[PDB]
């Protein structure tokens, strides 16, 4: 169990860690979060009491170093930083714990939600989507645009998701125009799985990271990317059976975890109705279909 | 964007563009079988690809053989249309290739777009107009060449005959849509109007009768009256 201390909390802010969140008052004596489960990625994220715009946050993995938070009054936000001095860091953490000024990552032992939502997400892959290689953690926010969004401006701050476009040469073999547009199996399996992602665990990991970025930051281009990756699978006649079964679990926990009041902008009517009811894979998502009908029958 | 009443004059500017109409590509008769069930039999069809500026009709004839052993024919019709239109553009010298292609039915957009991926600078547009090009098979000579064909075949016709020697493209296109609109709403009366006077003949290399200017006015007037009457009948106004 690892710790992320905070130097101070000088401004009122709602702090999130994974699917949990805590309200923190201006200059309240908050000095970090402890008992963070090791073995998964995590995200710590912020929304200032004064500006409900710009949700922002940091992906990290505690095995990659000792990380802490410090408010920067020039740039006006909570920044993640790395402490390289192991002993200076154990010292801060121990002293803060002794004074009991740290909240406890509040995991119910029966709960596999965070695992289920990050099964395939790997910190090394995140850092390739969010390129900033001086840091071992990754900053995302509400307003960052994707590479594909930029093609239709500042590349250093972009989400370098894998570009998927159903009406492109990459997706359509000459001479199989109608075939490949109606049955995307060759874009999925040959182009994307074998060619670019190499295996389905990287595909699934990008899908999961996209969803989480849409949920926690309302990042609109992440939501687009998440829908695109679902639709490519659902629109393929030929999908490995191991992938369909896992997809059904993956989507189930995403729909399960989504705030009820956000289903209107985060859920794309066309994609979901096509995947669950018209696509090749209409019958292969029983768990995702049952939870979608019992929780959001309006959208459908 | 979409083509509509407002941007209508754009058809006649000097940017090359083609209309594509797919209505007559896949044509069937419906009949009963020995056991009483219903069956379709396909007849030859065609793609109606027209430059509204010159009046050049690239009439691609769709032989029934293309359907042999295929399923979901009405969906395939749209792809076969897109394939043939794309092959026509590739066959044309660069200076002749269109800058726009305007599809009369929106279902053609994705098939054409996918077939034209090699032509990123050709814009594929829908339209809000209710153009009468389905009535093209009411033009005797076009219907005849389609019906007689024994193989796939492209046939080139000027749908304006020689009108452009005397009138503008704008006027020519409006005459053409008036004639086709009439043929669509009441073929029998429309055709009666065009051939009544046996002294007005159709040139061998033409589709319509050789009316003088004043006779076209009388004709155009008779076609208007036809269209308006049929509306009253349809709706009881
Ligand atoms: C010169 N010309 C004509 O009058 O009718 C044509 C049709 C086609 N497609 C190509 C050329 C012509």
């Amino acid at each position: 169990m690892n710790t992320v201390p905070f130097t101070s909390a000088p401004i009122e802010v709602t702090i999130g860690i994974d699917q949990y969140s805590f309200n923190v008052k201006e200059n309240q004596p908050f000095h970090g979060i402890k008992d963070i489960p090791i073995g998964h990625v995590h995200v710590i994220h912020f929304q200032h009491a004064d500006n409900s715009s710009m949700r922002y946050g940091y992906w990290f993995d505690c095995r990659m170093g000792n990380f802490y938070i410090q408010y920067d009054p020039k740039d006006g936000l909570y920044k993640m930083m790395e402490e390289r001095d192991g002993a200076k860091f154990e010292n801060i953490v121990h002293n803060f714990k002794e004074r009991q000024m740290m909240v406890s990552y509040p995991k119910i032992d029966e709960d596999d939600t965070w695992y289920n939502l990050t099964e395939f997400v790997q910190m090394d892959k995140i850092r390739k989507i969010v390129r900033k290689d001086e840091n071992q953690f990754s900053y995302v926010d509400s307003s960052m645009t994707t590479v594909q969004e930029n093609e239709l401006s500042d590349p250093a701050h972009s989400l370098n998701y894998t570009v998927i476009n159903f009406k492109s040469r990459e997706a359509i073999r000459p001479g199989h125009e109608m075939e490949d547009f109606l049955d995307k199996s060759y874009y999925l399996n040959t182009v994307m799985l074998q060619g670019i992602f190499k295996n389905s665990s990287n595909y699934f990991g990008e899908l999961q990271f996209a969803f989480l970025n849409a949920m926690f930051f309302g990042n609109y281009g992440s939501s687009l990317q998440w829908h695109a990756m679902i639709e490519l699978i659902c629109s393929s006649a030929t999908v490995p059976k191991h992938m369909l079964d896992k997809l059904d679990e993956i989507l189930y926990y995403q729909i399960k975890t989504l705030p009820e009041q956000y289903s209107d902008i985060l859920l794309n009517e066309r994609v979901w109705n096509i995947c669950l009811y018209s696509s090749f894979q209409k019958n292969s998502l029983h768990n995702t279909e049952k939870i979608m009908e019992n929780k959001y029958p309006e959208l459908l | 964007g979409a083509m509509n009443s407002s941007n209508y004059a754009e058809l006649f500017n000097n940017d090359i563009k083609l209309f594509v109409d797919d209505t007559n590509v896949y044509r069937v008769t419906v009949h009963k079988t020995f056991e009483g069930n219903v069956a379709t039999k396909a007849i030859n069809g065609c793609i109606f690809t027209l430059n509204p500026k010159t009046g050049h009709l690239f009439l691609k004839i769709i032989h029934t053989s293309v359907w042999a052993g295929q399923k979901r024919l009405s969906q395939l019709a749209k792809w076969k249309t897109a394939e043939e239109v794309s092959a026509l553009v590739r066959s044309l010298p660069k200076e002749e290739q269109p800058k726009q292609i305007i599809v009369t039915r929106k279902a053609m957009l994705d098939p054409l777009e996918v077939h034209m991926l090699d032509f990123p600078n050709i814009a594929i547009r829908p339209t809000e107009l209710r153009l009468p090009f389905s009535a093209a098979m009411s033009i005797d000579k076009l219907s005849d060449v389609v019906m007689k064909a024994t193989e796939p075949q492209m046939v080139l016709f000027n749908i304006y005959d020689d009108w452009l020697d005397r009138i503008s493209s704008y006027t020519a296109f409006s005459r053409l849509t008036l004639l086709l609109r009439a043929l669509k709403t009441n073929e029998e009366s429309a055709k009666m109007i065009l051939l009544s006077d046996p002294t007005i003949t159709i040139k061998s290399y033409h589709l319509w009768p050789s009316f003088t200017d004043e006779q076209w006015i009388t004709i155009e007037s008779q076609m208007r009256d036809l269209i308006l009457t049929e509306y009253g009948r349809k709706y009881n106004v």
